[PDB]
């Protein structure tokens, strides 16, 4: 028998082993193939109580390739190393978020 | 002129020339008449007795306008490969029903047409509500889209658990089991349908200790946790009194049994849930008494439709593979009927009428009833994203406890969601995704070995 | 020690050596299992899943005392002339149920044992309540004896009428028809089960005009008159609001549909009626969906017992001869179970358990459904003196009107009561008494000529 | 068709033609054969609102024949000509009256 | 000196009322001219009558779970003197 | 209704339960308290009381705490008392 | 336990500002409740009449009852039934 | 995002009340979360005009009560479409 260790979790895809750059690219590719709008959000602290995160620039309405989204993540990462960063996908028809996952944690 | 005596039911109740109006309630009956009774007379008697029908002619009929308020049968369709079996289509004028009342629409149509001497069996298959009648109802307190915003959870189906055993545990021991489940990685925990306020554990004790269990689990993991507290009570006063205390402890969600308590009580609670901002989970206890048999009763799709109008945020739909009865073609019929805004008529699926909802919010589907880690990829593909999957015995029955059992389910779900998004078929590679995820997690590897042999395979009584 | 895996249901749920306690709830199930399933496993699974049962073994069971709280099957009896059909007897401990709640006892036993994959059909035939459990309930608000004292009516069965048509009439024309029936010689008048608050006649208008009709009829005849006002509503607030206005107008009696509104709403109203001194009439709408088929559902005798505990002064028992289904042996079974204090076990009558009520008041029987003047001596002999006989179509369908129609029924009843008291058999001389009374009354002579040929004779689906 | 005349009624057995002395004897015989106690009651005015009538002597607990009950009715009738008179039957087990019918109406 | 055993039917007593069962049995049998002394030794309540009452608001098992105290008897103290102290002085002795 | 524990003081008991020839024994008054409601009850100190009167105290103390109490004449209990899952009352020993 | 013969004694002891109650005295009459009540009323009114007139109710008590029983047939029957019924025992509580 | 940049107030449109696509009680809760975050981030007092215009006088006061419950500084109303009777009622409540 084994006792489960105490660990802080970050909603969707946080129980799987940490996402590689290839894996993130595949998740973004899913958003664009369906027809949803990708966006980058950042925050100082991650808490269950707070539900709003600061919006980086504007939602990418004119995205042709998944490389454009990854370039916006790299820009937010270099500017804010000590902030959490997540990728969200907006639907216009149903008016609800389809996907949300954290790509960066505060480095040390 | 007035003529006293006994009139034939076929004379002024069966009209094939009539075309259904847009503001009209339509019903589909499966009728089995007694030998020696015509098809038209059986259909006319159901149409008459449900609305403005009596066995002998009365003089007071002439004072009112009978032709405006009477229900009529417009079409008779015979069932293929069946003798003395036909589908009857009856139209009902909008003006005879009460506004915002499920009780009235139920008592009028299925009141006493069943248990008629002239017919051996009757079954209400499908009902159609017009846009004008739907607008009088409140509907669900929140719906799918609002619920996900309040819970802050997107991308995946939600996970739940039921505490076992159903009866016997202390209030303190109950809270301990609740805490260990939510710590592992489940979103919700649930009270059993029979738990209310027994001698061994009183309701106010259970409510207090569960609230402490969530508070610890939420602060530890960093995610929003909940527990459906059973509000079902002997009286309408005692029901509201238990709901008030859940609001006082700042609880996000409560549960209720709609069929055993009745529609009058369920309408009251759903209105209260709207006013106080509390989510409402609905258990369908005592449903299978009505909807099991193919010849008699009321099909569940009607009971599902009636719940959406009355109010409720979650509803049990039943697992396709599991310990209780389910049919894939039938299930996908009423599941798409509760979630979508517009549903097209499909005879093979079981939907007799085109149902249109006027911007009314969808109700989340709950898949529960004897499911383990191997059933995960089959459930995800069938029920989609906007659903709740619940594991009672599948969580607690883990050899290592609740917390490793809760991790085992959470790993299995998130591995399947990841694989689906990549572009892999869950019907073809369902075994592979589970097996490859069980290499880096010890908790999943133990659970896979235990429930490998178990499969529930039996013949279904209700068929298309 | 703890062992994880799948345990067979037969091992620790089926105990033939067990003898039931006096403080115990007993249930009789008619079980039909799937091919290849043993009799013991099917019986044990029903006993397990209803109380403290799970598909896999859980560790939390070892913390509680499982042997104290579990429901067990103690006797299996096979049904004669039937393959794969048996009666199962299950005992449930007193402590697991909530005090004074029908909702809990209904949700516990008949919760989800139906709709199991391992069995095709299930039926609950009878239920036993112990004396200790009965004492927690309030029961009927008044009972037979107090009701006759308040109404000041002794010696005979009571007479009633239902206004036709069911839907269409104005509030003013409703009250006019109510007045004419009460003027003739009827004790009560009744609203149809589907009349609540429609666009054509709103409830508050109906309540006012009916009150004026009673006042005029009471002063004219010199007898106490009444009308059952339908209180059934979409919410618990609206239901109690309508009852308050009936109390304000000094009305002796109101009516409610218990199954369509639910047990929670009905228990709320039954407590209200006790605190205000208002008599409560109960309509059994939607009953025949559950109690029609002999293979599946819940028999009406269970629902009759459940209503007596919940609360109600009158209950519809159904006519033996009439437009709706009824069997003489079965009817007399539960009729003598609602009225009497002590009922002995009788297998031929349909009663599986010896029932004892601890000084709890009896509920009056109501016979209704397509009855005329010729059925009078048959109903008086079967139902007895403590019953209400109601004529919907039979009163209003008279060629001369409501007032001669009511006088025809009143003469016919009082002729039967007089003939019975002298020492004449109503089974042998039933036609004779009706014919000899029609010589001095013209109203009865017209009514006899019209409905001579009319007889309802069909095969019953529910049999012993 | 015929219109129903307005008439004041008196509960049980009032719709049947006025009862003969033979018919009253048979109804009282029914009370005694079942084992119920017969009693005589009288009142000045007959109203639906009032539910108590003045008792004549005591309930006849030791009645052997229906003749003894008829003798008590005759004595009350001779004493009170302008009063309503009715015969009742008490049950001791169920604690409820079984039969109630009017024998005399105020003379003119 | 003798012990008398008396049986009473269940139906004559009010549900969930100690006041009634006390007023009925030990009402005015005491203070009788025919007997010098009377004493009630014991009483038996049937299960059917017990189910009407609420009973204790929590009980032994629930109380220990609320207080988080297991294994030992609980220790208490009564403040002396009974009458005399101030409200401020009373609280200091409690502390 | 509010989730508050209730402590019961048996003041004025000695006026009724002192004399062995007259009044009402404390075991009847203790039974009435379990039905009416109370989480703690004062039972009295056990120090002396010889050997006989110590058995009486343990009689009603077991009668307040246990679910099922067997009939025992030497202890002081005249009837077999059975509580239907009704919670026990914690005994207060003080004085 | 009081009847028509105790009437002259009760008026003398308690005076005017008092209520006198007859349970078995009213309902125990051979004729019924109504003639039983009249027997009690007639007896009291006669005792008040003799007291106001200036007659001793302790010595002439039986005389006033017999005079009142002459013009009242309802009282004459009640005096015939109860006449020997007297409760005489030693009192425990005394000066 | 508007209050973050450097505006003092935000406003609901005059036609926003409680439509099927967004209910009033949902809008009140989420806007309250936005004010709390923006105020803490900038260090200045921020507000939002919540539309309290309703079909009935009871529904109007019900919406106003919940704004006070969320500790909101400011509410809005349409005085010509709702009427002067409704506006005076709300003005007295606001004081
Ligand atoms: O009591 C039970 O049987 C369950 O808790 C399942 O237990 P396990 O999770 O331990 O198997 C659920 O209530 C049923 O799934 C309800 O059925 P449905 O969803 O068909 O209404
Ligand atoms: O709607 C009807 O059919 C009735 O009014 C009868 O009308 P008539 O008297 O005009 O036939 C009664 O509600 C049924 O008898 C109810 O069934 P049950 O008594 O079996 O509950
Ligand atoms: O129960 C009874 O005995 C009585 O009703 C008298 O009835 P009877 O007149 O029929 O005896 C009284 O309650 C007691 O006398 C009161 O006692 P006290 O005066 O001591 O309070
Ligand atoms: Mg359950
Ligand atoms: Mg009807
Ligand atoms: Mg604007």
């Amino acid at each position: 028998m084994q006792t489960l260790p105490k660990e802080r979790r970050y909603e969707t895809l946080s129980y799987l082993p940490p996402l590689t750059d290839v894996q993130i690219e595949k998740q973004v590719q899913y958003i664009l193939s369906q027809g949803y709008i990708p966006a980058v959000e950042f925050n100082e602290v991650s808490e269950p109580t707070e539900l709003y995160w600061t919006l980086w620039k504007l939602p990418l309405f004119g995205a042709k390739t998944s490389r454009e989204v990854l370039a916006e993540v790299q820009s937010c990462r270099s500017q804010y190393p000590g902030h959490y960063i997540r990728v969200v996908g907006f639907d216009n028809i149903k008016q609800c978020q389809i996907l949300s996952f954290i790509v960066h944690k505060p480095s040390r | 002129g007035y003529k006293a005596g006994v009139q034939d039911y076929r004379l002024t109740y069966y009209t094939p020339d009539y075309t259904p109006k847009d503001t009209d309630i339509l019903a589909a009956f499966r009728v089995t008449p007694q030998p020696g009774v015509p098809f038209e007379e059986a259909a006319a008697a159901v149409a008459a007795e449900s609305s403005t029908g009596t066995w002998t002619t009365v003089w007071t009929d002439l004072l009112t306008d009978l032709d405006r308020y009477k229900g009529r049968c417009y079409d008779i369709e015979p069932v293929p490969g069946e003798d003395n079996q036909f589908i009857a289509y009856i139209a009902y004028p909008l003006d005879l029903f009460e506004e915002g009342s499920i009780t009235n629409v139920l008592t009028s149509i299925v009141g006493n047409v069943f248990g008629f001497k002239a017919l051996r069996a009757l079954r209400l298959e499908d009902i159609r509500f017009p846009v004008a009648y739907i607008k009088t109802f409140q509907g669900p307190p929140h719906g799918i889209q609002v619920e996900r915003d309040k819970l802050n959870k997107y991308g995946r189906p939600l996970l739940g658990c039921t505490i076992k055993p159903k009866l016997g545990l202390s209030a303190k021991n109950y809270g301990r089991a609740v805490y260990e489940c939510l710590r592992g990685g489940l979103d919700f925990t649930k009270d059993d349908e029979n738990i209310n306020s027994a001698p061994f554990q009183r309701w106010r004790d259970r409510f207090l200790f569960v609230a402490d269990a969530i508070t610890k689990a939420q602060a530890e993991t960093g995610e929003i946790k909940g527990h459906y507290l059973n509000v079902t009570a002997p009286t309408c006063e005692e029901m509201l009194k238990r709901a008030e205390y859940a609001k006082e402890l700042k609880q996000p969600i409560i549960m209720h049994d709609y069929l055993t308590a009745g529609f009058t009580a369920n309408t009251t609670l759903a209105r209260w849930c709207r006013d106080n901002g509390v989510l409402l989970h609905i258990h369908r206890a005592m449903h299978a008494v009505i909807d099991r048999q193919k010849n008699h009763g009321i099909h569940f799709r009607v009971l599902a439709k009636a719940l959406r109008l009355s109010g409720g945020d979650h509803i049990h739909t039943g697992t396709v593979v599991g310990k209780l009865e389910g049919e894939r073609g039938i299930t996908m019929g009423f599941v798409d009927l509760l979630r979508e805004n517009y549903v097209e008529q499909d005879k093979s699926r079981g939907i007799y009428f085109t149902q249109d909802w006027a911007s009314l919010p969808g109700v989340m589907a709950v898949a529960s009833g004897g499911i383990h880690v191997w059933h995960m990829p089959a459930l995800v593909e069938i029920f989609g994203d906007d659903s709740v999957l619940q594991f009672g015995g599948g969580t607690l029955g883990h050899p290592w406890g609740n917390a490793p059992g809760a991790t085992a389910n959470r790993v299995a779900l998130e591995a399947c969601v990841q694989a689906r998004n990549e572009g892999r078929n869950l019907a073809r590679e369902g075994n592979d995704v589970i097996r490859e995820a069980a290499k880096w997690s010890p908790e999943l590897a133990v659970a896979c070995e235990l429930w490998k042999e178990i499969k529930f395979e039996f013949e279904a009584m209700d068929t298309v």
